RNA sequence: UAACCGGAGAGGGAACCCACU
């Protein structure tokens, strides 16, 4: 999940975009495309603390634009495959639970979802209940769930989540 | 030059095969020619005229 | 003189003759695609393959296939952008 | 019989071959002039890298290809869904793109048809 | 819409419609030609 | 297109492993076909593959998802019925059999030597010369010494294609003999011969699976709606893989290894001919159509060869050629070129606020008059054309375009003659504009160029960066180089 | 450090040649200039008065043969024209 | 890939220092306070939003001094590093429902051992 | 009520159901698929018989209802039911499929699957395959917590995969997918497709592992998925899931249909298109709006697809389609004559010409002079069009 | 009581001979 770990990224710096102050326009132009920002290797992108340092600059041969080698401490966050978070729930539907993890999506089905646990279209608020009533999630409630499968498609993050195990619903 | 239909095996049909003069060469077409070959197909010849 | 010692040291510079033939140009080891570049390909490309053999490609014409910029000067050196004169530059429009 | 109209012609950017993306051959295609062997030695004795660079890669046939840092190999990529690949590593996450010439990538399928391992590694 | 084609050895004319044999109508002459265009023609005498 | 771009530093030349070509195949299993296709549908296990790569226009690739271009092609393998090994490596084979021994297998060439540390002293980082010293150490050794065998181990030599074993009576080298016994070969003694385990083996010398390259490398084209146009490369792999599954079948059923030994002899001889098709030992393979198949190493040999004709020296655009016409009237410096040439021909031009009004003004007088362009790029890469007079919200520009427009006088060109004996025969020049339809230049220039004028022609190219025509106005222009060095 | 300057002071054809091109580039697509002109419409003329102004904000890494890099700054590169 | 108990990742994912949901809230407030302050500047993704809210509702210690002691309290003790993140990010009251939540952490500790660190957790728990 | 194939003819190679046998041991009647032109094109493919289309042909014709004689004695029933001898058809090794079947047990492991053990004093025993042969494999298995390199057959071990894993189906409708299962049951294994998050229900045994996803494109190697072709001449459809020989499109209405795979043809994507949401700014293609108003309202998701006034959107949070809707664009807010005619350059320095317009402008004309061996440009002012057609 | 839709990439190749530099 969140993680406190440096990263590495190149900056190409448009030369019109020179100005005085190289460093400062440098610095807000990579807090303006690092962050909210996905990959594979690093889940995604929450936030950057400090610039580590700044490399010196090189001129691409037959490129306009400068290469600055910037280096970074940043936090990342990075569901894991095979994992227990809890979460919060943004929608119930007939296709199954849609729930949020931070800024991470995962989705549950109803044979994810213990069999008992079953939908009320009669409820005004959609929500997923027991037949002795005893366990309701509603939208925006604290659940915690078993992520059993998670994968990437254009650098998005989404999961599945598992309710089979016990000890797993609302929080 | 000359325009020829090739039958292939909606709304579209045989594909074009048109012989064209070769690029950059300017004049006037001086006599042409229709005859048949040995197998007995049609058979064009067409004389291209170029002052210089 | 100049070209004409440079010649001939270069000749002799591998502490042996050196005739200008596959038969001498193979037993050199100066690059894997160097040979390749050379009269034969395919034998001396297979050779290197069949012993595994290491290129970092410090020559051009390996550069030149490779298609990136060849460090046989005008190229050859790196050039670096100086903040300090760049802040000095002044705005234009 | 040799007259200039007859003589003279220019190209600029016609078509390609199937098998190498080049220019063509003679006036008749509006062909592509070859740039060769000793024009390309004698380039490299003035010293023109960036002229000849630019006449060799992009004005002939630059491409770009995926080669992963555990083994200098070619990875597949779907760059619609953005995902890249290399059999052999399931790695995904070492890889990186170079600029790569049509001629040499074949070149090395060649080397990989004749048993060769051009083990191309980025770093 | 039939096209007009001179027979060159007989020098006469005859009318050929299309998908049919090249031959004369009085000989079957197989060498057969066109007659010129009817659009204008002008040269300037240079 | 997320990948970063990187510089290139080094190169690794080894074997492909077996194991490694069946995994990046895409192929599963393996081809077994002889067929090219299916009647109506492309077929998957056949000689073509969409899994290969993309096939038609307009078409994609079944494993990636690009389209002639952005498709870089896919691999596959076939494995074989039996293992069979080629020249080149035949010859390294026989050489590392003679340095080998037959029966155990074992080193033979007793390692634990002052000789052998002073070579690998010698030869360290120096695998062919070691490979050579201890063969010629080794070559008078006969028996066992360690070895456990005693016998006198059989002369290896070859009779054309084929290699025969003779001991001190002859038999002939079975591939999976040779396979098994350099599989036995153990990598240290591997590494004391000299060769390095890691990138390659000497059972992997031996192979036993073919990798086939994509339709990138064996191109299909139509001519005339035929499609019928198939090349030698795709006829031979097809043959390829119909005695493959002859061979499979046989030793699946039949089993009568006549039969087997002489159809793996033909096949044998089939994946020489892949190798190369002209063999001292063997007579040349033959097609209905009367021509001699080509095959890889002749393909890069020939001065049309891949590495010459292809690397060395390639086509180029922005490079024009024709006769040329003396004139004193203009500068050493200058150079007349006719009105066509300049039409025809395109300069890259950016678009800034300085010229920005002349660029506008260039652009909507358009190709088909002579000061105009053709070609409008915008910042993303959209490319747009002017020939078929788009829309005038098309014809608005703004700064930072690109524009390929039809030079002026003052534009930098290389300019020569073929053969460039010397280094003064090609000079760079300022570009000018002369109704008649010829090249106009200085005798001042003829004379270092070897012309006078009976009817030789000149090439004239124009490069396009900016950068490359700065450095080529500042190093080849002939004021700066008047003098020779030699 | 200042000391370790192996290298000639006298910066070369080919060092003028590339600088001179680039400079000319990013003065093509506009990148701020600070050289007083005279009024010039091309990056050529532009980035000639800058060369013989001696004023421009690149500094040049010469490798030298054994591994080690070298910077040369335009300002204490004295030119050869 | 990888499971949450075999937990098999490079050396850079194990050196990297996991965060509290009290410890993200708290940076990410003060981020939010530089985002906030000095005008004409970009603001923050919604990323970033979404993660604050997250760390916000799902915080369990207000006080950094308090934030600062459960961090050494159960770091004296050998325990994983993503674990400890775990175990503070749910704080159970029971050892059999922790167990049962992180399988990696069976064996790892005594079942009484694991108890007395779950109540002194709840004991030392901020609650609203 | 059996099955063969015939030898010879131009019908070799064809699946034929043998219906009655002749006790006379010399031919055998066949009901089989006529591969006819119905005398079209000689003076091919399996196709129905159509004794309608024939009898309207004409030619060799004979009719009797159902039953119909044509083309040398080719008799045919409702289906060809013809004679044809004993040693010109194969009784053995013939095993039609379901297809052929309607018309008219096997074992496949692979190296690095897991299988399970679930009957024995082995029982309920997950170990990975290192091998694999024809009836009984003899496999050697890498169980958990178990060193020890046992030996199970095909018809022992099941193919049990553990939940949460990347699962392909190996043949069937759902062939050529990827996915992550849901929920297994004994025989029913329930798993969201990577590409088309869809429920897939399938067996075990046509379950596999392996490590390269879903390329998204179809087996004609045509069409992507996510694609934009032609229902028909005016409405344009989006392939929203690839079938065994189908795609589901949805349609520029939002309604979701079924075509054959030669039923839609792929028409060229305008990438450059710009659209307005009524609101007055641009959008286009991958940009990100919400869709305030339709059947779609409160929504969000990105711009897939571009028409004149309509727009197809996806969304991840819609499991319906893959999140593809489509609407109207103006309920969404942002997150010559002259050619080929001869003419007349009759007025000015080239006064007195015959040409022959090849290209036309607003302003001017090209024209190709026909006594100087040029091509000049002249003014649409100063031109004058004689004859002509 | 109804309203501004637009469309351009190419297709072999391989050999021999001649001519020119
Ligand atoms: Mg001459
Ligand atoms: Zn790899
Ligand atoms: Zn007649
Ligand atoms: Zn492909
Ligand atoms: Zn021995």
């Amino acid at each position: 999940m969140f993680y406190h770990i440096s990263l590495e990224h190149e900056i190409l710096l448009h030369p019109r975009y020179f100005g005085p102050n190289l460093l400062n326009t440098v610095k807000q132009k990579l807090f303006t495309e690092v962050e909210g920002t996905c990959t594979g290797k690093y889940g995604f992108v929450i936030a950057v603390t400090t610039i580590d340092n700044i490399g010196a600059g090189v001129i691409q041969p037959g490129r306009g634009f400068v290469l600055y080698p910037v280096k970074y401490k940043a936090i990342v966050f990075r569901p894991f495959k095979g994992e227990v978070v809890d979460a919060v729930v943004t929608q119930v539907n007939k296709v199954g639970l849609f729930t949020e993890i931070g800024p991470m999506s995962c989705f549950i089905s109803r044979h994810s979802i213990p069999s008992e646990m079953e939908f009320d279209p009669n409820s005004n608020p959609p929500c997923y209940k027991t037949m002795d009533e005893d366990i309701v999630i509603q939208q925006d409630d604290e659940i915690r769930l078993k992520i059993v499968g998670t994968r990437v498609d254009k650098n998005d993050i989404f999961a599945i989540g598992s309710l089979m195990d016990d000890y797993l619903g609302l929080v | 030059i000359i325009g020829k239909t090739v039958t292939l095996p909606r709304r579209y049909t045989k594909r074009d095969c048109s012989t064209f003069l070769r690029t950059s060469e300017t004049g006037i077409v001086d006599q042409v020619m229709v005859t048949l070959n040995q197998e007995g197909y049609k058979f064009c010849k067409i004389r291209v005229r170029s002052v210089r | 003189y100049r070209h004409l010692a440079l010649l001939c040291d270069t000749m002799t510079c591998r502490g042996h003759l050196m005739a200008i033939t596959r038969h001498g140009v193979n037993r050199q080891d100066t690059g894997p695609l160097m040979k390749c570049s050379f009269e034969e390909t395919v034998d001396v490309l297979m050779e290197a393959a069949a012993h595994g053999e290491s290129d970092p490609m410090k020559g051009v014409s390996e550069n030149i296939m490779l298609g990136q910029l060849a460090p046989a000067g005008t190229g050859c050196f790196d050039l670096l952008l100086d903040a300090e004169k760049c802040k000095y530059g002044m705005e234009i429009p | 019989k040799h007259m200039v109209d007859d003589k003279i012609h220019s190209r600029a950017r016609g078509p390609i071959q199937i098998l190498n993306r080049q220019p063509m051959e003679g006036r008749s295609r509006d062909g592509g002039l070859r740039f060769g062997e000793m024009e390309r030695d004698c380039q490299i004795a003035h010293g023109a890298a960036q002229f000849l660079r630019e006449r060799l890669f992009e004005a002939s046939d630059p491409y770009q290809v995926h080669v992963c840092n555990l083994c200098g190999i070619m990875a597949i990529a779907n760059t619609r869904t953005h995902t890249y690949e290399c059999r052999g590593c399931r790695n995904k996450t070492q890889i990186s793109l170079v600029r790569m010439p049509y001629a040499c990538k074949l070149l090395f399928q060649e080397l990989m048809s004749m048993s060769i391992a051009p083990r191309m590694m980025s770093v | 819409q039939p096209m007009i084609y001179i027979c060159g050895e007989c020098h006469t004319e005859n009318e050929i419609k299309s998908r049919d044999p090249i031959r004369c109508r009085e000989c079957g002459y197989r060498i057969m030609y066109k007659k010129r265009t009817k659009r204008l023609v002008v040269f300037d005498a240079r | 297109s997320a990948c970063p771009l990187r510089t290139i530093k080094r190169v690794q030349f080894g074997v492909l492993s077996p194991d490694e070509l069946k995994r990046m195949s895409v192929t599963e299993g393996g081809i077994k076909y002889p067929e090219t296709t299916e009647g109506g549908r492309p077929k998957l296990g056949g000689l073509m593959d969409p899994r290969q790569g993309v096939i038609e226009r307009t078409g994609r690739c079944q494993t990636c998802a690009g389209n002639m271009t952005e498709c870089p092609g896919h691999f596959g393998h076939i494995e074989l019925a039996k293992p069979v090994f080629h020249v080149g490596f035949l010859v390294k084979t026989m050489k590392v059999l003679r340095c080998v021994c037959f029966f155990c297998s074992k080193l033979l060439v007793d390692s634990n030597n002052p000789k052998i540390k002073d070579i690998l002293a010698k030869s360290k980082g120096q695998p062919k010369k070691r490979l050579t010293h201890v063969y010629d150490l080794c070559k008078g050794k006969n028996i066992c010494e360690h070895g456990g065998c005693g016998r006198y181990q059989p002369r290896i030599r070859r009779s054309g294609l084929e290699l025969y074993a003779e001991w001190k009576k002859k038999i002939l080298l079975s591939p999976e003999r040779v396979h098994e016994i350099f599989k036995r070969i153990s990598d240290e003694e591997c590494f004391v011969l000299g060769m390095e385990p890691r990138y390659a083996r000497p059972e992997w010398m031996i192979v036993t699976v073919l990798p086939v390259p994509p339709l990138s490398v064996r191109p299909a084209v139509v001519m005339q709606g035929s499609a019928r146009n198939q090349d030698d490369l795709t006829h031979k792999l097809a043959d390829i893989v119909k005695i493959n599954n002859q061979l499979r079948r046989n030793e699946q059923n039949g089993a009568a290894a006549h039969v087997i030994a002489e159809d793996v002899k033909l096949l044998q001889f089939h994946v020489a001919t892949m190798v190369d098709n002209e063999l001292p030992g063997l007579p040349r393979a033959m097609q209905k159509s009367g021509r001699p198949l080509k095959s890889l190493k002749q393909r890069l040999k020939g001065k049309e060869g891949r590495v010459r004709g292809n690397l060395m020296g390639k086509r180029v655009d922005f490079s024009a050629r024709t006769v040329i016409t003396p004139d004193p009237n203009l500068s050493i410096d200058q150079v007349g070129v006719p009105r066509s040439i300049a039409a025809n021909m395109t300069f890259a031009e950016i678009v800034t606020p300085f010229n920005i009004d002349r660029l506008q003004e260039l652009v909507r007088r358009g190709n088909s008059q002579y000061p105009g362009a053709k070609y409008i790029i915008r910042d993303n890469g959209d490319r747009i054309d002017l020939r078929f007079h788009p829309k005038p919200s098309d014809l608005h520009l703004q700064t930072g375009y690109k524009v390929e427009r039809h030079m002026c006088d003052g534009d930098i060109v290389i300019f020569n003659r073929q053969p460039t004996l010397h280094k003064m025969s090609m000079m760079g020049h300022r570009v000018r504009i002369l109704p008649w339809s010829t090249f106009r230049l200085n005798l001042s220039v003829t004379t270092p160029y070897n012309a006078d004028f009976d009817g030789d022609e000149m090439n004239l190219h124009l490069p396009q960066s900016l950068e490359t025509r700065a450095e080529i106005q500042e190093l080849a222009m002939v004021p700066r180089m008047i003098v020779t060095p030699q | 450090a200042n000391q370790k300057r192996i290298t000639t002071p006298y910066m070369t054809k080919y060092e003028r040649a590339r600088v001179l091109g680039t400079r000319a580039l990013q003065i093509a697509m506009c990148a701020p200039v600070m050289v007083e002109l005279e009024g010039e419409t091309d990056p050529l003329l532009i980035a000639m008065k800058e060369l013989k102004a001696r004023k421009i904000p690149i500094i040049i890494r010469r490798y030298l043969p054994d591994g080690s890099y070298e910077d040369w700054g335009v300002d204490e590169l004295i030119i050869s024209d | 890939e990888e499971d949450a108990s075999q937990l098999i990742f490079p050396k850079e994912f194990e050196t990297a220092e996991t965060l509290l949901n009290s410890e993200v809230h708290m940076l990410l407030e003060h981020r939010k306070q530089q985002n906030e302050s000095a005008e004409d500047e970009q603001e923050l993704s919604e990323v970033f939003m979404k993660t604050l809210n997250y760390t916000a509702r799902f915080s369990r210690f207000k006080n950094r001094e308090t934030i600062a002691s459960v961090r050494s309290l159960l770091l004296q003790k050998k325990l994983h590093k993503f674990e400890l993140a775990c175990l503070a990010n749910l704080c159970p009251e029971t050892a059999e429902e922790s167990k049962a939540l992180i399988p990696s952490l069976e064996g790892r500790f005594e079942d009484e051992e694991l108890q007395q660190i779950l109540d002194d957790i709840q004991t030392k728990r901020s609650f609203q | 009520k059996s099955w063969v194939r015939l030898k010879r003819g131009i019908y070799k190679d064809d699946i034929a159901q043998v219906d009655y046998v002749e006790p006379s041991q010399n031919t055998i009647s066949l009901k089989m698929i006529p591969r006819i032109d119905y005398d079209r094109i000689k003076a091919p493919p399996q196709r129905l018989f159509d004794a309608e289309k024939i009898r309207s042909l004409g030619g060799d014709v004979a009719s009797d209802g159902d039953f119909l004689i044509f083309e040398g004695n080719r008799y045919s029933r409702k289906f060809l039911f013809k004679s044809f001898a004993m040693s010109a058809v194969i009784t053995e090794g013939v095993k039609p499929t379901l297809s052929e079947l309607e018309k008219f047990r096997e074992h496949n492991f692979q190296p690095g699957d897991n299988v399970e053990v679930c009957e024995g004093e082995l029982i309920n025993l997950q170990g990975k395959i290192l091998s694999v042969d024809g009836n009984k494999i003899t496999i050697m298995p890498k169980h958990e917590d178990l060193k020890d390199m046992l030996e199970f057959p095909a018809q022992e071990l099941r193919k049990y995969f553990k939940m949460g894993d990347h699962v392909k189906v190996i043949a069937g409708r759902f062939e050529g997918d990827t996915g992550l299962i849901v929920r297994v049951e004994e025989n029913f294994v329930i798993l969201f497709s990577d590409l088309t998050m869809h429920e897939l229900k399938v067996l075990p045994r046509d379950l596999q592992l392996c490590s390269e996803t879903a390329s998204g494109v179809d087996v004609g190697g045509q069409h992507e998925w996510g694609e934009l072709v032609q229902l028909d001449p005016q409405t344009v459809g989006v392939i929203v899931r690839l079938e065994r020989e189908t795609f589901q499109v949805l349609n520029m209405y939002g309604k979701v249909v079924t075509v054959r795979h030669q039923a839609v043809t792929r028409k060229k994507d305008n990438r450059f298109a710009v659209a307005l949401d009524s609101e007055q700014n641009n959008i286009h293609v991958k940009d990100i709006v919400k869709v305030i108003d339709g059947p779609h309202s409160g929504r969000e998701g990105e711009i897939r697809h571009l028409f004149r006034s309509f727009a197809f959107l996806h969304c991840k949070k819609l499991v319906e389609n893959g999140g593809m809707f489509v609407c109207k664009t103006r309920h969404l807010v942002l997150a010559n004559e002259l050619i080929g005619q001869t003419v007349r350059i009759s007025q000015g320095p080239y006064k007195g010409y015959i040409g022959v317009v090849k290209d036309a402008t607003e302003s001017t004309a090209r024209v190709e002079l026909h006594s100087t061996c040029q091509t000049i440009s002249v003014d649409r002012q100063r031109l004058t069009t004689v004859g002509s057609r």
